[PDB]
RNA sequence: CUCUGGCAUGUUGGAACAAUGUAGGUAAGGGAAGUCGGCAAGCCGGAUCCGUAACUUCGGGAUAAGGAUUGGCUCUAAGG
RNA sequence: CCGCCGCAGGUGCAGAUCUUGGUGGUAGUAGCAAAUAUUCAAACGAGAACUUUGAAGGCCGAAGUGGAGAAGGGUUCCAU
């Protein structure tokens, strides 16, 4: 909702910042097994639950 | 005589006989388009917006029974297309359809 | 091209509905490279974009 | 790259393959069997007529529920269809095989499709929603296609 | 039904118009003989003016029942 | 990695509506049929029934398919 507490807004801030793909140069690093961000959240598929 | 222009009366009523109400005007456009291909012997028939407006003038189900059109075969040399000749069908408003017969139009 | 932005912007500037905005079907290239309201205003002054008249609903039959 | 069959004369042969093609395997298999042993010009004309519904692909093995058509009497069968997407995928691959023959310097208007094979490819997962809160598979059946064309006198 | 405003027919399109369906409608003569059963459908329907029974806790029953009229146009009279 | 002499065991599968994983016939089948409706031309594009623009025919019909909010969502907003 447009009405939100500071704690909930700050919580939603962290969730947006985390929902980004991996940098492409992560893959080039030695002993790398992370080929794609497996913790990607889509707003319409999976809900935060808050 | 690749480029030729003729005037024709199409009896849309016989062509759209039995068609449902919501399909009578769209079928009239399809019957005109396939009337042009049979006569001018070419695919890629272009129907002038005014002929579309004329077929749709009385709504979707009360299509006019007869329509006077001008089939003008022209050269599609402006584009590198597989068809060299295309037909442009144009609307010819008339007061009556009696004694009107297929006629050639001179440039 | 795609002129949703210009159609939306023109309706806001002309203060009308999108159904009353007329973008010139011939000079679409000049309309297309207009991504600000300043340029939409100029195209309105230049006559490229016009506001269509209200559909006629006559009360003459009622009168 | 191992085609199922090695060509008899490799210097007189061209090959083309494709993997994970989003076209129906059952439709493509029936289409490939129709153009097997055809001249490349005959096959190109035939496939375009399929896209125009002037010549049909007879469905001989995967024919369950396939309707009858008059154009199937030309294959000695009763059931036929006109799978457009399969024909375009095969037409796209034939042209590529043709370009490979040119790159090898082969007489194009002598090539015959001697070998053509359609293999089921890994399926892709999609879901459909059914009555009473049930979710069912909605799966695509792609295919791997390979062909080898050889010159014939 | 239309204007302002909105939309593109509700996750597809083309061709045809078989049976059986789902939704709608009509049907000579008869008129519930159908069926467990008038189920379903049908009949009625607004308004104006008439006319309204048994019974009754006198409040109702009651839009009981039953009947007539109804458009368009041109006027007349009345109501500030 | 195995033979032979001994030692030890979580030691032999066809079944248990067995467990987990995979795969078929069904089958290119059922289906993609609730809420009237689309058509013409052009543009962009490798590609247009579906995008955009213009024109036409329609619908919502102010108890809206309109314009704004609360809760809930949490960036879905806007541009490329
Ligand atoms: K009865
Ligand atoms: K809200
Ligand atoms: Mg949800
Ligand atoms: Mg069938
Ligand atoms: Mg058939
Ligand atoms: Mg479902
Ligand atoms: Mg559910
Ligand atoms: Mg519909
Ligand atoms: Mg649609
Ligand atoms: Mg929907
Ligand atoms: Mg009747
Ligand atoms: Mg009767
Ligand atoms: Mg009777
Ligand atoms: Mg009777
Ligand atoms: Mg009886
Ligand atoms: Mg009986
Ligand atoms: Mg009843
Ligand atoms: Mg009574
Ligand atoms: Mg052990
Ligand atoms: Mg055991
Ligand atoms: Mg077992
Ligand atoms: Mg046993
Ligand atoms: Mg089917
Ligand atoms: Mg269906
Ligand atoms: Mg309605
Ligand atoms: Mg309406
Ligand atoms: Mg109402």
């Amino acid at each position: 909702s447009s009405h939100k507490t500071f704690r909930i807004k700050r919580f939603l801030a962290k969730k947006q910042k985390q929902n980004r793909p991996i940098p492409q140069w992560i893959r080039m690093k030695t002993g790398n097994k992370i080929r794609y961000n497996s913790k990607r959240r889509h707003w319409r598929r999976t809900k935060l639950g808050l | 005589n690749e480029v030729v222009t003729r005037e024709y009366t199409i009896n849309i009523h016989k062509r759209i006989h039995g068609v449902g109400f919501k399909k009578r005007a769209p079928r009239a456009l399809k019957e005109i388009r396939k009337f042009a291909m049979k006569e001018m012997g070419t695919p890629d028939v272009r129907i002038d917006t005014r002929l579309n407006k004329a077929v749709w003038a009385k709504g979707i189900r009360n299509v006019p029974y007869r329509i006077r059109v001008r089939l003008s075969r022209k050269r599609n040399e402006d584009e590198d297309s597989p068809n060299k000749l295309y037909t442009l069908v144009t609307y010819v408003p008339v007061t009556t359809f009696k004694n009107l017969q297929t006629v050639n139009v001179d440039e | 091209s795609m002129l949703r932005l210009q159609k939306r912007l023109a309706s806001s500037v002309l203060r009308c509905g999108k159904k009353k905005v007329w973008l010139d079907p011939n000079e679409t290239n000049e309309i297309a490279n207009a991504n600000s309201r300043q340029q939409i205003r100029k195209l309105i002054k230049d006559g490229l974009i016009i506001r269509k008249p209200v559909t006629v609903h006559s009360r003459a039959r009622c009168r | 790259v191992r085609y199922s069959l090695d060509p008899e004369n490799p210097t007189k042969s061209c090959k083309s393959r494709g993997s994970n093609l989003r076209v129906h395997f059952k439709n493509t298999r029936e289409t490939a069997q129709a153009i097997k042993g055809m001249h490349i010009r005959k096959a190109t004309k035939y496939l375009k007529d399929v896209t125009l519904q002037k010549q049909c692909v007879p469905f001989r093995r995967y024919n369950g529920g396939v309707g009858r058509c008059a154009q199937a009497k030309q294959w000695g069968w009763t059931q036929g269809r006109w799978p457009k997407k399969s024909a375009e995928f095969l037409l796209h691959m034939l042209k590529n095989a043709e370009s490979n023959a040119e790159l090898k310097g082969l007489d194009v208007d002598s090539l015959v499709i001697e070998h053509i094979q359609v293999n089921k490819a890994p399926k892709m997962r999609r879901r459909t929603y059914r009555a009473h809160g049930r979710i069912n598979p909605y799966m695509s059946s792609p295919c791997h296609i390979e062909m080898i064309l050889t010159e014939k006198e």
